[PDB]
């Protein structure tokens, strides 16, 4: 009950998908000191 | 062959012959159970300096008894009645004398003996162990484990 | 005026930064992501179930 | 069961005589207030020199009473009786005996024994950490932690 | 309970039994002012060699009554009462005893051991700083800045 | 307050039981005068062994009286009362007790100890000065004053 291994038992995790599905893309870098808090897009 | 709590009472009396079961005079019964309180409270205090010895204390709300049991082995009888003679001596206005204080220390330093215990200084936990003690067999034995936190 | 340090994870950072407010050897670490969201058209998703 | 104010005064009382069964002679109030109060001063002095040991003094401002619970583990009950029967014998205009000095300080020197604690040193704060401990920036490992100032911003300067 | 002034004398006077509430025969209260006095005056002196201990000294020019607060804390209640005992057992032809005596020193050690300070000896102000410190050229930190 | 010449001999005198109201006798008005010349004599003394207290004297044609001022502190009082009853105790022809004693040696020890002052030794006046002080345009001793 005192010496205790160096390693971690293994956990539990969950599964990324929407993250890589979603546009990101027209977004990114476009919030900046100069913009503000929000920006908008243009529509047809 | 039961310790009591009174019998060890009426032991320190006779001793210094206050009561002897033959002395033509008796004592007061309050001063039987005051002697019952005062070995409860000096057994108490030895929780801390000498130790524990076995001591059965009182329920935990009814008062202490003459006639209860205690669980003291009788090897102890002889040390705790000098010291609780020692104790309440002079409540009754009373001195002891160089035979009687010998005789409790030696008693008392009976008593110490058996109860020794000499503890041993384990290693210090970065001391490393030689390569005469093959550890490749294990993985984590290169050093000492130290003292258990 | 305190140290921090940059932990990434499937492209996202997270700033982690350290402090040791409180003299009672209380250390205290934070980790921090700001994100941000719009949605272009409604008409483009939804939700789906079965039919019987 | 609970150790209440007051017998600690019967406690000492009896155990030099001035007011026990053994001597068929009878308490007077008169001196059991003296004996409280005493009581009382003789911890709050003890506040000081040994450590705290548990008292509880009286809430508000009245006078204590007699039969109130004193708060203290059954333990202590030998010594602080006979410290306050060493105390309070100059009032008689009585001289302790041998034994009873040497039962009080037996039992002082338990209650001592008791409320002990020996502090260790600590790093000094420059003290180098060896590189087998294997340190590393954005942690302090560097050296020792010291006692840390605890001032930071403005109000330092 | 404020530790009013008077109660100090009255203890004093209880602990060598010269007078107490169970005392058939008391003591005038002429004795009682002069007693308060030289507690008044047994402070003044206090102030040199022990230190300050918060006594509230009789402010204006009227003198200090035996009813007034002293507005010292309980824990010196009897480390004054047995130096004002001390002091004053001999207004009455009499001599102390041991235990008395040892009690005494006893609750003057409590009482000293309040007010130790153990001053820390600063740098002299002429020894360099080292130059691991990371010292400023012209803003004078190369030396410690000794006193004042 | 003022504590006058009076008041230090009444108390050196209730102090031993001479004249108090404990011991239910009053003064006799020879005592008193005798005891004010003593204290007279004793200040006077005490200009060089122990310094300078501030005490007053009176001027021309002394005849010291019990109501005149002294300017003494209310601190210096428990000391020069035991040193004056130490001084005068052999009038009666009475032998000192132990506590008495003590009493006196320590606030006579508080009393030398409030006025203690520790010379501070100086430079030789030869001993040089490094050319570390700058003594070409920040100061112009080679050497230490040293002596005033």
């Amino acid at each position: 009950s005192q010496i205790v291994l160096k390693k971690f038992l293994p956990g539990f995790m969950s599964d990324l998908v929407l993250a890589k599905t979603v546009d990101r893309q027209l977004l990114a870098g476009e919030i900046n000191s100069s913009t503000g808090d929000s920006v908008s897009f243009k529509r047809p | 062959t039961v310790l009591t709590k009174g019998e060890i009472v009426l032991f320190a009396l006779r001793k210094f012959a206050i009561a002897s079961n033959a002395s033509l005079t008796d004592v007061e019964p309050q001063s039987i159970e005051d002697g019952v309180n005062d070995l409860e409270d000096m057994m108490s205090e030895w929780m801390i300096n000498p130790g524990d010895i076995g001591y059965a204390f009182a329920t935990g709300d009814e008062q202490p008894l003459p006639d209860d049991e205690s669980g003291l082995p009788r090897k102890y009888k002889h040390a705790v009645g000098y010291q609780l003679l020692l104790r309440m001596l002079s409540d009754y206005s009373l001195e002891p004398t160089p035979q009687v204080l010998s005789n409790a220390q030696r008693s008392y330093d009976a008593l110490m003996t058996d109860t020794l215990v000499v503890p041993s200084m384990r290693r210090r936990g970065d001391f490393p162990v030689g390569q005469g003690n093959k550890y490749d067999v294990f993985t984590s034995d290169r050093y000492y484990p130290g003292d258990l936190p | 005026s305190i140290d921090s340090a940059v932990a990434t994870y499937e492209g996202f950072s997270i700033r982690v930064h350290k402090y040791a407010d409180g003299d009672a050897n209380v250390q205290k670490m934070r980790f921090d992501l700001l994100p941000a969201y719009v949605c272009f058209n409604p008409h483009m998703g939804g939700q789906f179930f079965g039919n019987p």
